[PDB]
RNA sequence: UAAUCUUAUACUUAAUUCUUAAGUAAUAUAUAAUAUAUAUAUAUAUUAUAUAUUAUAAGAGA
RNA sequence: UUAAAUUAAAUAUAAAUAUAUUUAAGAUGGGAUAAUCUAUAUUAAUAAUUUAUCUUAAAAUAUAUAAUUAUAUUAUAUAUUAUAUAUUUAUAUAAUAUAAACUAAUAAAGAUCAGGAAAAUUAAUGUAUACCGUAAUGUAGACCGACUCAGGUAUGUAAGUAGAGAAUAUGAAGGUGAAUUAGAUAAUUAAAGGGAAGGAACUCGGCAAAGAUAGCUCAUAAGUUAGUCAAUAAAGAGUAAUAAGAACAAAGUUGUACAACUGUUUACUAAAAACACCGCACUUUGCAGAAACGAUAAGUUUAAGUAUAAGGUGUGAACUCUGCUCCAUGCUUAAUAUAUAAAUAAAAU
RNA sequence: UAUAUUAAUAAUGUUAUGAAUAAUUAUUAAUAAUAAUAAACUAAGUGAACUGAAACAUCU
């Protein structure tokens, strides 16, 4: 079994890519998953995604680049994982409406169907838990795949969903490859010390959720979308530049010729783009201990 | 090649300029007694 | 921290339903007495008196 | 999606109102059964994004000596005949019966862009079938264009012959031959056809107009990001054709500048080297966020998302690359240096 | 669905056992019904700008 997971672990993900038979597909890369279901999701565990296009309910874009992509169908996860006993992921999906890959867990005592956000090695056929409820020796525990609150996870465990608040759902890394980290725990204040993937270091409540492993889907960030096409099917509209406007449009707007204008890289509302602090003052994150690397 | 502006569609006339929804808004209640106040014979669609 | 703020989720009487008042049962909390166990202190049981029937949990917090 | 509509106190707001939440409205969609014709009422009980249907396999037909080769057939859609079971009406079986297209239904299944929402069964008792649309016009004299206006206007069928096709030719049937005619055809204009000898000498510029030696099957280099990308390569061949002899598809090669590319743009003078883009980089934001909107608020979009995400900014695929500089304007961290505004006792002239 | 529903009765047809259940008609009683409404004048809330100042910002 070991040797097994040892030759999965060598095992890397491939990047398919056609013959570049037109210019867009010279670009498109993608990571192959094969384990990867092939079919539909439980419509039971699925809502309409109502899509906005960015508009707001005065019905004015207030959100620019949205738009019209694929119809797309919301997968109702589970975050939360009250449930506790074994659960058997009986597949590992596609989801449109996120960087991860989601798992269609079967709990084992009911046959009650829920679906999970997929951690890195997480495979068909693989079992979980959940200890939101107590743990009714430890290494046991502690495995890529299930959840308890932050108080029960040795030090220095890499850790993907982290919840807020005890009561609350996972909150934290949630996306495609993402992780966090436990630094310290402080039973006293009843806070632990996590360092989120952007490398800021904060405090969480002791009793927060937190899934073990990393998320699924590492190789998310190397996949080339080839085309403007395929940004529009992802409900991606086009970007248009400050410096292509005029001054009523945009501070970087006019001049004859390509220029910036002498002017402070900034948004068209005026807001400094490079390096200004946009959370500032009174309003802070009080749970900051360690402040994230660059500002 | 302008020109051809009003694409008439009996549905989409009376249902914005027709007399229920002149009488349904406050905007539209003031037009309707505005037009009465002239005389109009007609006061919409 | 009962400042501020955030989030989640029984009967009787009197003017078919509604409301008041009395007591009694039920649950909780506070105070007092008695019995037992352990190291003047903690725990359990019984009795007396008082109060309650927007709440609970989580979080920020002068 | 909409709604002076709906929760001492739903929340917020100079008024107007706005907001989330319920309730109702809202087709462009969904909605039992039915020529072997069909009954929707009342009462009582407990679906589908797109796209393909290949290969194999099976059996059939011919050559050759069970097995090989070649070919077509292969999931459904009726009628006729002959059989066995209930009793000419039913059930099931077997045999017989073209082509290339299309339709519907069936099953199986590949792609990433991952593919609507909403209103149960049986039994008993029932039914006299409401209202409205229905002409003609609808690629137009009957609509929108001030006109009986060469413009704009949604869907299905669209005889054969021919062919890859809804190409192109004809046109069976149907429809139509018109609010201008009749003559004459000068100069001249428009839209065509032909043209000796020249072949760009024209002109800002081969603008315009010529110019196609198979549309099927072969054969196709350099270069290259390895993609018959270049490529429908040019040239060239096979079948057809020997100077008389349809229409339509198909009009060269190369260098340079600019932009990677398909796209978008000034509706009505500019389609481009301009915008976009895929990619690259910087940055803000830890979610009781950042950004935007909000007489401003509640609150919405961001998102049922959580830093491999989201907002902003520059550049704009890839290959070789991205030197030096924080003076200045900003941002950003650190302090000490250091001024000042409002806001206080009680007490002095 | 006020040629409404409920109750009460009265004549009527059916069923099961003089009494019980449902159906229709007829009298009596009970129970809700319909924001078409002026205009100017008055008071209150918010409250421009053009303009004038021979410019304009205090002011108007
Ligand atoms: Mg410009
Ligand atoms: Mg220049
Ligand atoms: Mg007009
Ligand atoms: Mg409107
Ligand atoms: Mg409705
Ligand atoms: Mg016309
Ligand atoms: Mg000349
Ligand atoms: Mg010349
Ligand atoms: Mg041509
Ligand atoms: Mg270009
Ligand atoms: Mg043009
Ligand atoms: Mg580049
Ligand atoms: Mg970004
Ligand atoms: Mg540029
Ligand atoms: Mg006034
Ligand atoms: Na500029």
């Amino acid at each position: 079994l070991i040797k097994r997971r040892r030759k999965l672990s060598k095992e890397v993900t491939q990047m398919k890519r056609l013959k570049p038979v037109s210019p867009g597909l010279r670009w498109y890369r993608s990571p192959i998953y094969p384990y990867l279901y092939k079919g539909r999701p439980v419509r039971a565990l699925t809502v309409v995604r109502k899509k906005h296009g960015g508009r707001n309910n005065s019905g004015k874009i207030t959100v620019r680049h949205q738009g019209g992509g694929h119809r797309n169908r919301t997968r109702l996860i589970d975050f939360n994982r009250w449930e506790g006993g074994a659960q058997t992921v009986q597949r590992i999906e596609y989801d449109p409406g996120r960087s991860s890959h989601i798992a269609l867990l079967k709990h084992n005592t009911t046959g009650e169907l829920s679906y999970i956000i997929a951690c890195d090695g997480l495979r068909p056929g693989d079992v979980v838990e959940s200890f939101r409820r107590g743990i009714p020796l430890s290494v046991k525990t502690t495995q890529r795949g299930n959840c308890l609150p932050i108080s029960m996870i040795p030090i220095g465990t890499i850790i993907h969903n982290v919840g807020i608040t005890p009561v609350g759902p996972g909150k934290f890394c949630r996306s495609a490859g993402t992780y966090a980290r436990v630094l310290a725990k402080l039973p006293e204040k009843k806070k632990a010390i996590v360092r989120l993937q952007s490398g800021e270091h904060r405090y969480v409540s002791l009793e927060a959720v937190a899934t073990i492993g990393v998320v699924s889907n590492i190789d998310h960030q190397n996949r080339s979308l080839g085309k403007a096409g395929r940004s529009r099917w992802l409900g991606i509209r086009p970007t248009v530049r400050g410096v292509a406007m005029n001054k009523c449009d945009h501070p970087h707007g006019g001049g004859r010729g390509k220029s910036k204008s002498n002017k402070l890289s900034m948004s068209p509302w005026g807001q400094l783009a490079k390096g200004y602090k946009t959370r500032r003052g009174k309003n802070q994150n009080r749970m900051k201990v360690k402040d994230r690397p660059r500002g | 090649s302008r020109g051809n502006t009003y694409q008439p569609s009996t549905l989409k006339r009376k249902r914005t300029f027709g007399f229920l929804a002149r009488a349904k808004s406050k905007q539209g209640s003031k037009i309707l007694k505005r037009r009465k106040l002239k005389g109009r014979w007609f006061l919409s669609h």
